[PDB]
């Protein structure tokens, strides 16, 4: 043996369990909640590669407090978690506005705060849950993926349920051409302290660059192209930088792979954010990363800001096209700007 | 964690709300805006412990406020942290945020990130620049208004506990929510209402839960967020702004370690975790 005394070891991370849940309405280009856009053409669809998007209907229960507990609750009894085992939560939402606390604060309705976690820990009975409320826009399922690895490595927690729940068209301009690649959707992860070696976060890469950051903002205005008293709202806002965002998840792939000792030729298979076919290629072909080694996933869904990871990581798992043992890449860009790439080893990961 | 430098810069401008939640706490004024203070105070931080903004791994961000943030008071994402690496010039760090998270528990996961993702200078920030919440006035709750910055080394050893607050135990405490502002009319509205149910004895109980968490410690010194006037000189208090001079006069007293508590209004608990000290 290396010493006469033995090493200390951080524990391995196991990406346990996986859903998604999407809004059940589903949004054509040619749908009449466009009508006010201006500047459409045929050309502005096929650039973005958004056929159809979902969004939340309040009226119907469907907001980003009840599709998380669906899914979430769907997960704990699929992957037999008791409730009382689970040591942390993390959520994210990217929307400020959130609209739904359950059982937990019935009488809340529009609210800025409490953000998720501890009124979901309370909802969902997780009585031993650490509750935690992250931000990093699209990058929010990687974030949080980073943290509860982090938590699990050292010790600090056994199981780690991630939230991201994306209400983003409760922030979207339909005035606007803004308002027409954004969509809703929720997603669920259950990590674990591994009792093998078969799963590990081999390593991660995160960096910001703030250069650009007043491109894309949330801010309180009118709309743009506004009729009769309308009021102001909390609006995603786009501010009129060609290679930056291509460049950097590359950048921030090539540091998690030297991290983790590999070089792209080692990875099954990738999964990335979904912002555009143009920008997941730029990406993909500078890390060297070929077609047949990833998804384009937002024709159907849209740009489900930090959903669109994870509901393209469970596509992946449930095509087949990521198996048991693979060592994948997943990354992608957020607004800010931020930047994050993961090398995994994965193992089994159940498909809920 | 290891401490390196407090920065905190408050608005010079108090303002008084009686109730059994009220006080008197530093309170923006006009269209100031947070970084006005946060940069200053992050500032004093950095020249303290002689550490470049280019050095800078990691920031990690508090702040409620929902507008008057930057120089554009309208905006209110992405947050905060991302206009502070852009002006201070910290180009190699990582940028994300932690809601509405007390201090203590964000020092906690980010002494675990950052420890394990061999960071060596990370700033965790708070602030608020909160002239877009209406403030509770049946309360008078509010929140405090200014900058509080650490420079922190990671180390991983920070503990943790969360714990319950004091008084009753059967007394079933009512939490602070902020409701969207359903009747907004102009941009400068505010965005939303303080909602903290006036409760005459919570005060006392949120002192007595820091008490009980630091009994956990005894071996330590504490210091400890101040979020009432109730009890305390003048009906003055800082909120978590209270940590620096308690900081400060630890570093004067030459103390290596320390336990720092946090009161969560959203959560109705308090969360500590303890320190290494320069």
């Amino acid at each position: 043996a290396e010493n006469l005394y033995f090493q200390g070891h951080m524990h391995k991370v196991k990406l346990a369990a996986i859903t998604c849940e999407l809004p059940a309405r589903s949004y054509e280009n040619d749908d009449p909640v466009f009508a006010a856009v201006p500047d459409l053409s045929e050309s502005w669809w096929q650039f973005w590669g958004v056929n159809r998007r979902g969004y939340f209907d309040p009226r119907n229960g469907e907001n980003e407090f009840s599709l998380v507990v669906r899914a979430a609750e769907r997960l704990l009894r699929s992957s037999d978690t008791a409730p009382d085992s689970v040591d942390m939560l993390i959520c994210s939402a990217s929307s400020p506005i959130m609209t739904d606390a359950g059982d937990v604060l019935p009488d809340l309705r529009g609210r800025l705060y409490p953000r998720m976690a501890n009124v979901l820990s309370k909802q969902l009975g997780l009585s031993r849950a650490l509750p935690l409320d992250s931000q990093m826009e699209a990058a929010s399922f990687l974030l949080n993926l980073r943290l509860a690895a982090s938590m699990i490595r050292q010790g600090k927690a056994e199981k780690v349920l991630v939230v991201c729940s994306e209400y983003i068209s409760n922030l979207l301009d339909f005035t606007s051409r803004t308002s027409t690649l954004f969509a809703d959707g929720c997603a669920v992860a259950l990590l674990t302290r591994g009792d093998d070696d078969s799963c590990d976060l081999l390593a991660s890469a995160e960096h910001s660059d703030a250069t650009f950051y007043e491109v894309a903002t949330g801010r309180w205005r009118l709309p743009e192209n506004p009729t009769g008293e309308a009021k102001p709202r909390l609006y995603f806002s786009l501010f009129s930088m060609a290679s930056f965002v291509p460049t950097n998840v590359p950048i921030a792939m090539r540091r998690a792979l030297e991290k983790a000792g590999l070089g792209s030729d080692d990875i099954d298979y990738f999964v990335f954010h979904q912002p555009a076919p143009f920008l997941v290629k730029a990406w993909a072909e500078g890390i060297g990363a070929r077609p047949e080694q990833y998804q384009l996933t937002m024709g159907d869904t849209g740009v489900m800001i930090s959903v669109s990871i994870p509901y393209t990581l469970m596509t992946g798992l449930r095509e087949g096209k990521i198996r048991p043992g693979d060592r994948i890449v997943m990354a992608g860009a957020a607004t800010g700007w931020g930047f994050a790439a993961q090398v995994w080893q994965l193992g089994e990961v159940l498909v809920c | 964690m290891l401490i390196q430098a407090v920065g905190v810069n408050l608005p010079p401008s108090y303002v008084c709300l009686e109730g059994p939640l009220g006080g008197e706490r530093p309170r923006a004024q006009g269209d100031e805006m947070l970084m006005q203070r946060l940069l200053p105070a992050v500032r004093e931080a950095l020249d303290e412990a002689a550490v470049k903004p280019e050095e800078i791994d990691l920031i990690v961000g508090l702040a409620l406020s929902p507008d008057h943030l930057i120089e554009n008071r309208d905006i209110m994402a992405p947050k905060i942290g991302h206009p502070l690496q852009k002006v201070l010039g910290a180009n190699r760090a990582h940028v994300f945020d932690l809601t509405d998270s007390s201090l203590a528990r964000a020092l906690y996961v980010v002494d675990t990130l950052a420890s394990d993702q061999g960071y060596r200078n990370v700033l965790v920030v708070r602030g608020e620049s909160s002239q877009g919440l209406e403030v509770d006035s049946e309360s008078g709750f509010a929140l405090a208004d200014g900058a509080l910055a650490l420079l922190c080394r990671p180390t991983g050893k920070a503990a943790f506990r969360r714990g319950a607050l004091g008084g009753d135990p059967a007394q079933e405490w009512l939490p602070l929510s902020i409701p969207l502002n359903t009747d907004i009319r102009q941009v400068g509205d505010v965005k939303g209402h303080l909602n903290l149910p006036a409760q005459p004895g919570l005060p006392e109980a949120v002192r007595a839960g820091f008490t009980r968490l630091a009994g956990d410690f005894p071996q330590l010194n504490w210091v400890r967020e101040e979020w009432f006037g109730q009890g305390r000189p003048d009906g003055r208090c800082l909120g978590p702004f209270e940590l620096a001079s308690q900081l400060r006069a630890a570093q004067r007293d030459r103390l290596d370690e320390l336990l720092l508590i946090s009161f969560d209004p959203f959560g109705m608990v308090v969360e500590g975790v303890t320190l290494e000290l320069a």
